[PDB]
């Protein structure tokens, strides 16, 4: 009697909300299920003041806060979104990761999601900005804490046995040149004020 | 260091809907106490084969 | 394309999901909005396998898994709801609060008044089963820690200026009260056995 949304649609949308994103390369059937009824999932998210994005060439579907009438102050204030705001250390690691990601994407275009890197490559980068506490293990722990936070934001896979990680494609839409330029203007303002 | 940047929220995820029914509670039913086998089990040479 | 859902209803729904709860004694606005518009909210929750029950007598509304009882498996697992199993201390505390709340409802009827208890009565009853952690300061520290965690789970409020908490009416709709009664039986056996 009562209308029920297609079971597969409900499953896919609930899981996508759970994880905030979804890759064809890892969960193809749910990706294709969503792509079969994108209007349906957009409709489902509409009451939540949440929204959807698509990147076919990278095979990524990611949620994004609806901004039709929400306060421009910050989408982070939205009650449902749980993980807290990003901070400029995480943003620095994000910048380095984005650089590595674009370098990888040059090699084989968008290619697969296998944007691999060795942890030993990141530490030299951070040492320049965050400095050198003079204890290799200490800086390794610091980097791993930052990487854990980013994985909490879904931008990086957890480490593995080879001390390698793979950059989640979601980065391409957080380090979107538009967002990068907005951040860059904000940070230029910050430095100007710093005087 | 801990300043908040203006980057937009993308890849946002929602979890932990606080449903009261999700609660479960502890099990203690395996309360049987296995006392110590502190007794000295030192061998007695009677078994020793010829 | 689609007409935007009523702003007030979207706010009520998102706030409700932030706490799985609504209360006329605290938030009459969203309480009334949901009360007068149950079909809209229920339809909004349909896609995610979510539904709401009510107790107007208690002035309460709450969320629940819309999945039909034992649809394919006896006990349910849901992507957006994590079933935490309280540690024995929390289980004891919630059991004592549940029995106190039901006793209060016997005293004053159903939903006539929100139950209450002071730290004065609390600490002895907790130490009855838990003993001395090492000091009175530690006693109160642990007590307030569990109280805060329960408040995070929505069961209780933080103590007021007079160190009196209010037992949230939500307590009436716990999942497995039989398990609580069994653990209470074990506790009331151990209290006599160990003394």
């Amino acid at each position: 009697s009562e209308t029920r949304t297609l079971q597969k649609i409900r499953e896919a949308t609930q899981e996508l909300l759970k994880y905030g994103l979804l890759e064809e390369a890892s969960k193809p059937n749910l990706y294709r299920i969503v792509l079969s009824h994108p209007e349906e999932v957009t409709r489902i998210l509409e009451p939540l003041d949440l929204d959807i994005g698509i990147d076919e060439i990278r095979g990524l579907l990611y949620v994004k806060v609806r901004l039709d009438e929400t306060p421009a102050q910050d989408e982070w204030a939205h009650p449902l979104v749980r993980r807290q705001r990003l901070n400029l250390e995480q943003s620095l690691l994000v910048a380095i990761l984005r650089q590595h990601f674009v370098a990888w994407e040059q090699e084989s275009g968008t290619g697969a999601s296998q944007a691999q890197i060795a942890i030993d490559d990141l530490l030299p980068q951070l040492q320049i900005y965050l400095g050198d506490p003079g204890s290799e293990s200490k800086e390794r722990t610091r980097l791993l804490t930052l990487l854990d936070q980013l994985k909490g934001h879904g931008l990086v896979t957890s480490p593995d046995a080879h001390e390698r990680i793979v950059i989640r494609p979601i980065i391409a839409h957080l380090a979107d040149p538009i967002n990068l330029q907005a951040l860059l203007a904000w940070l230029r303002e910050q430095i100007a004020q710093q005087t | 260091r801990k300043q908040e940047v203006p980057l937009p929220a993308v890849g946002v995820a929602v979890t932990g809907i606080p449903a009261i029914e999700r609660l479960r509670f502890k099990e203690v039913d395996d309360e049987a106490e296995q006392t110590l086998d502190l007794s000295n089990h030192a061998a007695d040479l009677t078994q020793i084969g010829d």
